[PDB]
C-alpha cells in the first residue's frame, strides 16, 4: 500500500537547525506534489509548503516563507523539511501528507498522511526523574475507596512510564499529562484503591525514565 | 491566500445525536474543499473532498453541502469513532486548514472526587514542597479550582494539568500542583483545595495541617 | 530567375522529408492536450541555415554551362531523386509510425487521469486545470519533458537522411559543370 515513514522524534537547542525525513513507498514519488503541516499541541493544522518531487519547485506560505526550506532526494524517494534558528514556539508535530491528485494539480486534497514527527526545543540537558510519594497523612479515610498519588517532578526529556505495584493494579488510576516548568517536565498519577487493602498491603509506584535508563520503585507509606 | 471559519470551536453532543460543523470562505472556492478527521495522538485522516464527495471507507452517516461560501458538515446519529477534532481544507489556491473543531462525547454530570495531599518528606529534604490535590472522574470538564492557605486564596505559583477525555467512562481528571519554597511552606499551618463545579452550589472542600 | 527552379528541386526532394516530420509533432501541438499542456514544440524547429544556402556553398562558382546541362539533364536528375526519395521515406515509416504509436499511448493515459477531475472541478475546471501549465504539476512537468525528448528524437532520426538527399543532389549538380 502507499505509506509515508517520517524519522522518529527530534530534539533540537535554541538557535539551532533541524531536518525532517519523509520517506515514500508504494507510489511513484515524482509523480505527486509533496505537502507538509505543522500542528501545535491542542492547536489547528497548519499548512507550510509543497514541494514538486519531480522538478522541485516550492511553495511556501507566509508563515513559513523564509523560515522553513523544502527539498527533495529522488534516489531514495524522501523528502525533507528544514526549519532554520528554531525556537521554543517551533515545538510541534510536523507532518507529510502526499497530494490526492495524480500530478495533475498541485494543491488539491491530501491523500495520504504521514503519521508525523514530535519536535520539541528545549535547551535543558537529560535530567533524571525526582519521585515523591503521596500519602493521605492526616488519615481521614472512612470511604470505601483510599486514592494514593506518585509525583515525578523535574526531568527531561519525556515520556516517562509510571505503574502502579509493577502493573498489578491496573484499574482506578489516572495518569496526568506532563507539563513544562522552567525547562524541566512535571506530571502525577493518582491511584484508586480499597480502603481495606492500604495500608495493610503495600502500595508502590514504579516510575520508568528511559532516557536516563533510571527505573525507581516508592513505596506509598503512612505518616505518623 | 482565502482562510477557512469553523463557527463550533468546541461542540459537545450525546451519541446518536445530529450535528453540523460549518466552513465559511473569504472567497468563492468553487467546490474543492475537503474535510479531515482526527483522532487524539493521531495523523489526520480523510473523510470527505470536494465539499460533497465521501472517501473510502467513510459511513453514510457523513454528509457535506455547498450553500456559497459556507461549507458544512453534517453527522445525524454519532458513534464513538465519530468523536474526535475535525478540520477543513481549501484546496483552490495554496492550501489553508480551518480553526480546528473538538468534538467531545456529553454524558450525566458527575461529581469530582476531590483528594488532597501534603507535600512528602523526601521532598521537604531537597528543598522543595508542592501539594497535590487530585479532581477525577468528573464532568463536564469546566471546572475552576481555588487555594485557600489559611483562608487567604492565592492565584501564584499554582499549575493545572487536564487529562484527556476517558475512553471507559467519559470522565475527565484534574490535578492541581502548588509548588512553594520550604520556607513559605513553614509559614502556615493549614491548606485548602476547593473546587466550584455545576454539581453542587458549595464547591467541595478538601484540607489537612501541616502539624502531623 | 533560373535560381527558382533550383529552389523548387530542394523543397520537393529533400526539404519534403523534414516538413513530414513537422506535421506529425505539430498533430500533437496543436491538439486538445497540446492546448492544455501550453505545448511549446514548434519554437525552435527550422534550421539555421536553410537548405538552399548549403546548395549554393558547395557551388560556389557558376557558368553557363551548368546552367546549360541543367536544361538538358533536368529531368535525369529529377527521376532519380524521385526514386531515392521514395527509398527513404519507406525506410524511415517505421520510425515515424513509432513515434505516433507511442504518443497515442500517452494520450490515452493522460485523458482517463485528466476527464474525471474534470467533472470534479464543476465550474472551476477552467481556471484550476490552469495550474497543469505551471511548474508545481509534476504531470505537466512530466509531459512536458517527454514532449521535448520525443520531438528532440525524431529530429535527430531523420537529420541524417534529409543530409543523404542534400548530398545526393549536390553531387549531381556538381557533375553538370564538369
Amino acid at each position: 500500500e502507499v505509506q509515508l515513514q517520517q524519522s522518529g522524534p527530534e530534539l533540537v537547542k535554541p538557535g539551532g537547525s533541524l531536518k525532517l525525513s519523509c520517506k515514500a513507498s508504494g507510489x511513484x514519488x515524482x509523480x505527486x506534489x509533496m505537502n507538509w503541516v505543522r500542528q501545535s499541541h491542542g492547536k489547528s493544522l497548519e499548512w507550510v509548503a509543497x514541494x514538486x518531487x519531480x522538478x522541485x519547485x516550492x511553495a511556501y506560505n507566509q508563515k513559513f516563507k523564509g523560515k522553513a526550506t523544502l527539498t527533495v532526494d529522488k534516489s531514495s524517494s524522501t523528502a525533507y523539511m528544514e526549519l532554520s534558528s528554531l525556537t521554543s514556539e517551533d515545538s510541534a508535530v510536523y507532518y507529510c501528507a502526499r497530494x490526492x491528485x495524480x500530478x495533475x494539480x498541485x494543491x488539491x486534497x491530501x491523500x495520504x498522511w504521514g503519521q508525523g514527527t514530535l519536535v520539541t526545543v528545549s535547551s535543558a540537558k537529560t535530567t533524571p526523574p525526582s519521585v515523591y510519594p503521596l500519602a493521605p497523612g492526616s488519615a481521614a479515610q472512612t470511604n470505601s475507596m483510599v486514592t494514593l498519588g506518585c509525583l515525578v517532578k523535574g526531568y527531561f526529556p519525556e515520556p516517562v512510564t509510571v505503574t502502579w505495584n509493577s502493573g498489578s493494579l491496573s484499574s482506578g488510576v489516572h495518569t496526568f499529562p506532563a507539563v513544562l516548568q522552567s525547562d524541566l517536565y512535571t506530571l502525577s498519577s493518582s491511584v484508586t484503591v480499597p480502603s481495606s487493602t492500604w495500608p495493610s498491603e503495600t502500595v508502590t509506584c514504579n516510575v520508568a525514565h528511559p532516557a536516563s535508563s533510571t527505573k525507581v520503585d516508592k513505596k506509598i507509606v503512612p505518616r505518623d | 491566500d482565502i482562510q477557512m471559519t469553523q463557527s463550533p470551536s468546541s461542540l459537545s453532543a450525546s451519541l446518536g445525536e445530529t450535528v453540523t460543523i460549518t466552513c465559511x470562505x473569504x472567497x468563492x472556492x468553487x467546490x474543492x474543499x475537503x474535510w479531515y478527521q482526527q483522532k487524539s495522538g493521531q495523523s489526520p485522516k480523510l473523510l470527505v473532498y470536494x465539499x460533497x464527495x465521501x472517501x473510502x471507507g467513510v459511513p453514510a452517516r457523513f454528509s457535506g453541502s455547498g450553500s456559497g461560501t459556507s461549507y458544512s458538515l453534517t453527522i445525524s446519529s454519532l458513534q464513538p469513532e465519530d468523536f474526535g477534532v475535525y478540520y477543513c481544507x481549501x484546496x483552490x489556491x495554496x492550501x489553508x486548514f480551518g480553526g480546528g473543531t473538538k468534538l467531545e462525547i456529553k454524558r450525566a454530570d458527575a461529581a469530582p472526587t476531590v483528594s488532597i495531599f501534603p507535600p512528602s518528606s523526601e521532598q521537604l529534604t531537597s528543598g522543595g514542597a508542592s501539594v497535590v490535590c487530585f479532581l477525577n472522574n468528573f464532568y463536564p470538564k469546566d471546572i475552576n479550582v481555588k487555594w485557600k492557605i489559611d483562608g487567604s486564596e492565592r492565584q501564584n505559583g499554582v499549575l493545572n494539568s487536564w487529562t484527556d477525555q476517558d475512553s471507559k467512562d467519559s470522565t475527565y481528571s484534574m490535578s492541581s500542583t502548588l509548588t512553594l519554597t520550604k520556607d513559605e511552606y513553614e509559614r502556615h499551618n493549614s491548606y485548602t483545595c476547593e473546587a466550584t463545579h455545576k454539581t453542587s452550589t458549595s464547591p467541595i472542600v478538601k484540607s489537612f495541617n501541616r502539624n502531623e | 530567375s533560373p535560381w527558382d527552379r533550383v529552389k523548387d528541386l530542394a523543397t520537393v526532394y529533400v526539404d519534403v522529408l523534414k516538413d513530414s516530420g513537422r506535421d506529425y509533432v505539430s498533430q500533437f501541438e496543436g491538439s486538445a492536450l497540446g492546448k492544455q499542456l501550453n505545448l511549446k514544440l514548434l519554437d525552435n524547429w527550422d534550421s539555421v541555415t536553410s537548405t538552399f544556402s548549403k546548395l549554393r556553398e558547395q557551388l560556389g562558382p557558376v557558368t553557363q554551362e551548368f546552367w546549360d546541362n541543367l536544361e538538358k539533364e533536368t529531368e535525369g536528375l529529377r527521376q532519380e531523386m524521385s526514386k531515392d526519395l521514395e527509398e527513404v521515406k519507406a525506410k524511415v515509416q517505421p520510425y515515424l509510425d513509432d513515434f505516433q504509436k507511442k504518443w497515442q499511448e500517452e494520450m490515452e493515459l493522460y485523458r482517463q487521469k485528466v476527464e474525471p477531475l474534470r467533472a470534479e472541478l464543476q465550474e472551476g475546471a477552467r481556471q484550476k486545470l490552469h495550474e497543469l501549465q505551471e511548474k508545481l504539476s509534476p504531470l505537466g512537468e512530466e509531459m512536458r519533458d517527454r514532449a521535448r525528448a520525443h520531438v528532440d528524437a525524431l529530429r535527430t532520426h531523420l537529420a541524417p537522411y534529409s543530409d543523404e538527399l542534400r548530398q545526393r543532389l549536390a553531387a549531381r549538380l556538381e557533375a553538370l559543370k564538369e
